């Protein structure tokens, strides 16, 4: 078979250890982010594991810089090299031109490096899908990023295990242009909608942004309410 | 129209199908299969306490032909059903490539495994290959005992036969042929069970043996 | 002139030529066979409730040679039908190389089950392989009826026999022959229907195995 | 002279010679095999619609010896045919080497199909293997019609044989004769035909298996 | 067998590899260009896949510089990093001889690096296929490129699944020198006659550029009026 | 002395006792088998003519007895010479390595297609294996004809047996003998031909399979 | 087997993945050149695959200098590289010698190119071949180059599929020192014999070079006059 | 089996891979040198390929500088390579001491090159044996070369197909001190009882060197009176 | 099995790459060196191959420098390779401190070399064994070394095929601190040892050093005094 080497197609033109790379992302804990009006946020689970585990610690939504977060979804270690590239490389658009006037570059170069490691042999790819939210001289952007190097921009999307039970719930009930407190409950919402049969939903992750602002990370209290 | 073809095929053999199987197998099939293996062994019972005389050799024993046509009985509707489950895999078989091809190999296993159970565990086939026959005893069980036993009956009557060993054979016919259907029915359970989890584990890529992602492409 | 031979041969026996067999196979041939299977069972219950005397071995049961001949008169049409889809194939392998033969694979695949249908399935061979005969009856099934009775019957008539349990397998050939085609009705419908299935999914290139792209020279 | 004896040996069988034998089998054979199926199944019509009394064991069938000799005549030809093809290509095998063997293998292949139509297809052989035989009838039919009939003849003549079932074998032993002719002709016809595609597409490489390009070196 | 190394040449003297490659174009929409009076144009299907995802979010039509587009078909990560590719080296020409005067030749620097792909051991092959438009000191010009390296120049030409249906239609009713209005009409009726069984057909993209003019791309009002 | 034991070997069968051989094969063999076939050939002749009685089961022919044994001389020298070819390569067999073995392989390679001439196509064993005997005929094809006309004679002679088919078997015993040595002599000629162009084109590397070049070291 | 790298020689000494290299180039459509009186000349056939390819783009005559052309056959990725390569080995030996006084040197440089290939693993050969034609310091001069970068100087010579009918039908008829016209007309006669059975002969180019004058390429009305 | 890398011994010792590439060599056209007196001389057989190609094109035996000559045989394309090397090699030995003193330390020169591409991994050897001729300050020089990299100092020596007729009868007829006319007639037997069957000796290449002298290369014409 | 590459240990701690490269070594014909008073000396066979090879030619012993001599047996390019970098090295030690002081140094630097191919992936060994005989500040000095890198200081050593028949013979007659002229005669009768049955040796080489003196070689008439 022609699985086995990055560098291979199949003689139906597909790069299997890419799809495989994709599967990595499945075993990630659901994440969403939605568009609002003049605004966009993240949510993202916590299956907490054991007391013993500090909360405050790796949690899954990061700032990239003040005016744009991510939230990832696959192999923990590669998220993390990915997030670092990403913020280094924000710092670098700021300091070249002293402001990152479209996101959709920073995610571009991210996505760059993604697709550079399933093109040559001796590396393999990253397991990794993104999440990226943010405001910039656009507007509120939403994009997501895979293994692949592969880029979309929505209005909502999520990643993870569940992201199927959550992407077919916004398909039905999402609206563009909510408030920021319904767009956080339909959130909350599509993300019940993942779980099966009467199971708990512990407190999610939220971070907002809304246009002129900076981002904002729900405190656990406040996050309460929409439970 | 091909795909109607295809699809008149499938709408005609679905996972309920099989699954309907699979539900008769847990319920009512393991419990008729152990019923039989306690008719077969409580006959042997009976046979090991009796002395033989050609008195035997003038009757063929009710209490066998009965416990023996009632495995029978079973086999031919096991064989039916692990029919059903083999149709409803083998339609869904996809185009023939090279690649791709990790639920159709969960596809070939589980057949491989159906395969077992009606050729080898069933003894279903004519002749048996140079595999053997490793079951016990087959479906076609009564004619082989009334065939084995008929030999012996003609020369035990004709003056008839004067060998001792010949009529404790008679005995043994009955005998044996009562612990090979205990044997066969624990052995027969045995396989059911394990084309149950066989069948309950992988039956999502039974049905669809391959997912069409065509999310890197545009 | 040699490349009007070969198109002769191809004109001869089109893609249109297999896929009306498909056709068939789809509609009237799987019909036909379960109307078999119920004509079978119906004459194997008939025989469960009959006791059995000399009577019956001086008569040969013309509603079981009737059920035997029907099944051997199918099994004729699906192994010349067979024959049909496998010469459309087999004439369209192409050149031999050891390259571009993602289609050859394909070709083989599919020949390689319609030589199980015919003969395994449908036990179509003089002598049977070491893989023995795994279908429950063969094309030659009123002779192997005949065959097995007509021994018992001579054995019973002549001073007959006075083996009580040869008795019982003069009756026993009879049942068994009768279940024998319930069982292989059954397992032919399978195959029949996974041949429709191999064979709608794959004929694209099952007629053209390869293509000709000669877009990278010049 | 070495160069001298190997030339004697392939200026006598050239690539005329066999390709002469497929012409012949694209036209003449294909029809003589059509026709011996034709003329066995009507034999078989007349069979069906008999009643057979122990007047039947008294004579051997004209029609049905006239069958079996004509298709024993046939496959005399085509094996005596397929060995041209066989003995053009045998001898055409160049130096034994671990490289350059694209060609070689074109013959190993083609050379194998021969194989299978004479000692599998035609049954050929004294004894056939382990890989059984699947052809319904091999060239020595008409010795195996004759004594399959004629021990069923000895035991209807000799006070004959009372036994019903028997008779009905003589008749069935005709009939599947019949039968066997009409399947075996098929069977034949899509392994000639295959022959013939094997053949002309592969022809050059059959004859020159290897081609001597000397332009990199000096 | 011979199709597991892009280096290895079949006994026939075939990079399987390569003719691999060819089907992942297979997999992307179809897309058509055409040469017209004084102009030239491009059209590109529209599988809309959601409500969520963001429609001016990628589409297939990218400008290379004011007065060059490409249209791509196959994985969207390696036509992204190639059509930037080609950015970069429109730019570079116009630095070193201030304007870009054959398009033929920024063609040729693309399919260069795509063919490099096809000759060393340790990359893969690019899984795309390209069309490039434009007006230059020539006049229009339509061409395509594949992932072997291959280029041709042509009146009419189609790239993703749908090409055989397309190419043949165009085959039998393309003319030379239409009037814009009536090009785009033609390739519209192309495109519609690709898809199979009274299937919807919504909005595609559309770019034309004149000689004398600059591109420009219809936006979907204007577009729908030829539906 | 070792190497003067192995010397002594080698000297006493040389390259020119094995191309000695071949020119007997390639000139007097292929015409002595010839001739066989056209005197069977013609003796099949005679008995398609002939009408058989009682009358013909109290001679055995003199005409097949004769056309028989001159074909198992025959296939006696084939095999004694054969034996030579492979006494010439087998003692040139060098030492065992995992290395330099392109020239052991083409003596592997030759040896094997001796083998094939000895066991298969002259079927020289006693027991044949599980691949069959698919030569026609052997060389114990005297006997086996003897042996296959004596049953049918005493079965005719003794009240005689009034079957009308076993009279025709024993004419169709000696009309299958004789086609039996025709295509047996076909068949038998190819693989001989086959033989003399392994030989001719690899007897450099059968008598040296290695050169002891130390052309790198010193 | 000995045929997968192109490292490896078989037990008889043999490059076999060279070989097969060389098998591609037989794949191209045929191209002949002979020198004649005082000149060199070029024909080469076009195939012509449909009306909506531009004809004047990518036929197979190629200037490498105004005294220097070659004709390709294989793969159309290679054979526009080294065509690409050999111009600027061309302009090389020009800037540091004032001009091209031998061709042979020339062609060595790049049949140098195509052999370094055949040496080193992780590359594949390029599958082409060329002929070269033109005139300098010696005289009119045909050469020939394959993948195995192998070097032969011609009176005619042929590549491509229809090489062996071509180089057997100059073999009998070809004469030194004929004048133009009847070269071209023996050319032509040459590339007829090679296709099979009463088939078309379509418009091929020629392109002609005679002492002391540039390159011309006849134009397709003047190639006409020849059919 | 051991043979499939040039980096990997049999367990006997052997590098069969090397062994192999000396199988190239083989395929070449016989060539011998001989000492005599006061001078050295190269013989090589032109097997002619057809009318076609031009004699005073590649003929084999090539000068290195005005007092070395040099005969390849096996692959023509590293033979080429291997003269070119061996050529500049001399030069840079004339460049460093302003003359050629011992011609062995050219042949060592060239010989370490073929040697280290049998150490390696990634390439494979060249695929020729090499005679060397010349004179130099110790006297008249015979060498040759194979592409283990081995080297010998010879009276006599030949390379290529009928190397083994050639050595064999030199073996037995060769003579010290000869006269030039003598050694070359010596040659020609030689050369002539390498062919089987009164098969025809088309007129070889005949260069000779002679102490105080430069190399002189035999024309045709003078070399028929040998025949 | 663990014999394919050499930087693989097999399980009981082998690397038969490295055992088979000493296996090459034993195809070289003897050589011997020993130790006697005041003095060390070499005697090597030579196995005349052809009246046409030239005898002053290749031949085993070698001048390191003046002082330094070696013999080698094994693949003779290899030899030659490890001679010339002997011979260098030696040269490096004088520059950078003026005089080889330890000749154990030389032989230390060689082996190093020899090492360095057994442990990296991608080249194998060296298939040679050297004897090195000199006088140095210590005074005379005997070493051996192999395709390993193994050192050993001997009074008597041989290398070769004959090396178990001579070092036997050795082992059983050798005497320290004998005379120049009888230590050659003990020689020549351990390499006649080593012969089988009644078989010719022909003159071998013969080279001598004596403290305070430097090397000489025996010319072959001097030799011949000792058969």
């Amino acid at each position: 078979a022609y699985d086995r080497a990055i560098t291979v197609f199949s003689p139906d033109g597909r790069l299997f250890q890419v799809e495989y790379a994709r599967e990595a992302v499945k075993k990630g804990s659901t994440a969403l982010g939605m568009k609002f009006a003049n605004g966009v946020l993240l949510i993202s689970d916590k299956k907490v594991r054991s007391r013993l585990i500090e909360q405050n610690s790796i949690e899954k939504i990061q700032l990239i810089d003040d005016y744009v977060a991510a939230v990832t979804s696959g192999l923990v270690a590669d998220a993390r090299v990915l997030v670092d590239f990403a913020r280094i490389s924000a710092q670098q658009e700021k300091v070249t031109y002293g402001s990152l006037v479209n996101i959709e570059n920073l995610v571009k170069r991210v996505a760059d490096q993604m697709q550079q490691y399933t093109q040559y042999g001796g590396v393999r790819p990253y397991g990794v899908s993104l999440i990226f939210a943010g405001i910039d001289q656009i507007g509120p952007r939403l994009f997501d990023c895979d293994p692949a190097g592969t880029i979309n921009e929505y209005k909502a999307t999520a990643i993870g295990s569940g992201k199927d039970a959550v992407v077919s719930f916004l398909e039905r009930e999402y609206k563009e242009n909510l408030p920021e407190k319904e767009a956080v409950t339909l959130g909350i919402k599509a993300l019940k909608s993942s779980l099966e049969e009467g199971e708990e939903l512990k407190a999610p992750e939220i971070a907002s942004i809304t246009v002129g602002n900076k981002y904002r990370i729900y405190d656990q209290e406040e996050v309460k309410k929409f439970l | 129209k091909r795909a109607a073809l295809i699809q008149n095929l499938r709408d005609s053999y679905t996972e309920t199908s099989s699954f309907a199987v699979i539900e008769e197998w847990a319920a009512g099939t393991l419990q008729e299969i152990e019923g039989i293996a306690k008719a077969a062994a409580e006959a042997h019972g009976v046979i090991r306490n009796s002395t033989y005389g050609r008195a035997q050799a003038e009757k063929s024993p009710e209490q066998l032909l009965g416990v023996l046509q009632r495995y029978q009985d079973l086999c031919h509707n096991v064989y039916c059903q692990a029919e059903t489950i083999r149709t409803v895999i083998a339609i869904r078989i996809p185009e023939h490539k090279e690649e791709d091809n990790l639920g159709v190999a969960v596809q070939h296993a589980v057949l491989k495994i159906i395969d077992e159970l009606e050729i080898k565990t069933l003894g279903s086939g004519e002749k048996s290959g140079s595999g053997g026959a490793p079951t016990p005893i087959g479906m076609y069980a009564l004619r082989e005992y009334l065939s084995a036993r008929s030999t012996v009956e003609d020369k035990l009557l004709g003056g008839g036969s004067q060998s001792p060993s010949l009529l404790l054979e008679l005995r043994q016919i009955d005998a044996d042929f009562m612990l090979k259907v205990e044997l066969a029915t624990t052995h027969l359970s045995t396989m059911v069970r394990a084309v149950i989890n066989a069948y309950l584990l992988n039956w999502k890529k039974l049905i669809q043996p391959r997912t069409h992602l065509d999310v890197l492409y545009r």
